[PDB]
């Protein structure tokens, strides 16, 4: 019982499962409401429910577990994180939390967190003792992140020109200066594809605002 | 011999005990459905009734 597993399932199978569980008509219902009702019905039987997400600590002291498929948008299926657990495990904004959750009781609107199982895709004993990012010693780019494909494709010309003009390494802080209608989209697509092909071990994140 | 004097001391002890039992009710209601080593003894006693 995982949240992302039910989010990846299609609408038809979720409607069929909800109709088999014997609930209200799910055809005229949102997929999120269908998942919520399925989780409620499955927790009424006594089974456990698990979830995950990125922590977003609010200014008051509590927080939620945003989802990546919704671009970290405020959703009804966000997992509430009490400030007591935050104060007990020294949680901060950005910590990936994966643990058992429960449906909201009477008077509640979000899932509650009972026990945390994995922090930042690692054991909590390794996360409790860690060095902050503000204390790490900066350095120049040492490792070479080669962008050349090497397959002899016609699209590899862009990567070859980029390598001949400005090689990119780990920790680089560059700028792509270009007037509009120049080809920034195709260039960014080629860069992302070359990064995913040559260095699949690195965590690639593409941010597109406005 | 049948009438007493109830000064500020007892009159304050009575109200303090009333507030204390009003807090104790909620403390027991919480601890009856609480989790061991989950909360501190400072997050279960509302100082507002006292």
């Amino acid at each position: 019982m995982n949240l992302t597993e039910l989010k990846n399932t299609p609408v038809s199978e979720l409607i069929t499962l909800g109709e088999n569980m014997g609930l209200e008509n799910l055809a005229r219902m949102r997929k999120q409401d269908i998942i919520f009702a399925i989780l409620k019905q499955h927790a009424k039987s006594g089974e456990d429910i698990f979830g995950d997400g990125v922590l977003e600590i609010l200014q008051d002291g509590f927080g939620f577990l945003r989802s990546a498929d919704s671009s970290y948008l405020a959703g009804p299926d966000d997992i509430y994180v009490s400030p007591s657990q935050i104060r007990r495990f020294n949680l901060r904004t950005g910590d990936t939390i994966s643990g058992k959750i429960r449906p909201p009781k009477e008077g509640e609107r979000y899932f509650a967190l009972l026990k945390v199982n994995e922090v930042n895709f690692d054991k909590p004993e390794n996360a409790r003792n860690k060095i902050l990012f503000e204390n790490l010693t900066p350095l120049h780019a040492n490792s070479r992140l080669r962008m050349e494909r090497g397959n002899g494709s016609t699209e590899d010309l862009t990567a070859r020109v980029l390598d001949l003009a400005s090689p990119i390494g780990r920790g680089q802080r560059g700028l792509i200066v270009a007037p509009p209608k120049a080809g920034k989209t195709m260039l960014l697509q080629n860069i992302a594809q070359s990064i995913a092909y040559n260095h699949p071990d690195c965590v690639l994140m593409v941010l597109l605002i406005d | 011999g049948n009438r007493r004097i109830r000064s500020v001391g007892e009159m304050a002890e009575n109200q303090f005990r009333v507030g204390l039992v009003r807090v104790e009710r909620a403390v027991k209601e919480r601890l009856s459905l609480g989790d061991l080593d989950t909360l501190m003894p400072q997050d279960m006693i509302n100082a507002k009734p006292i």
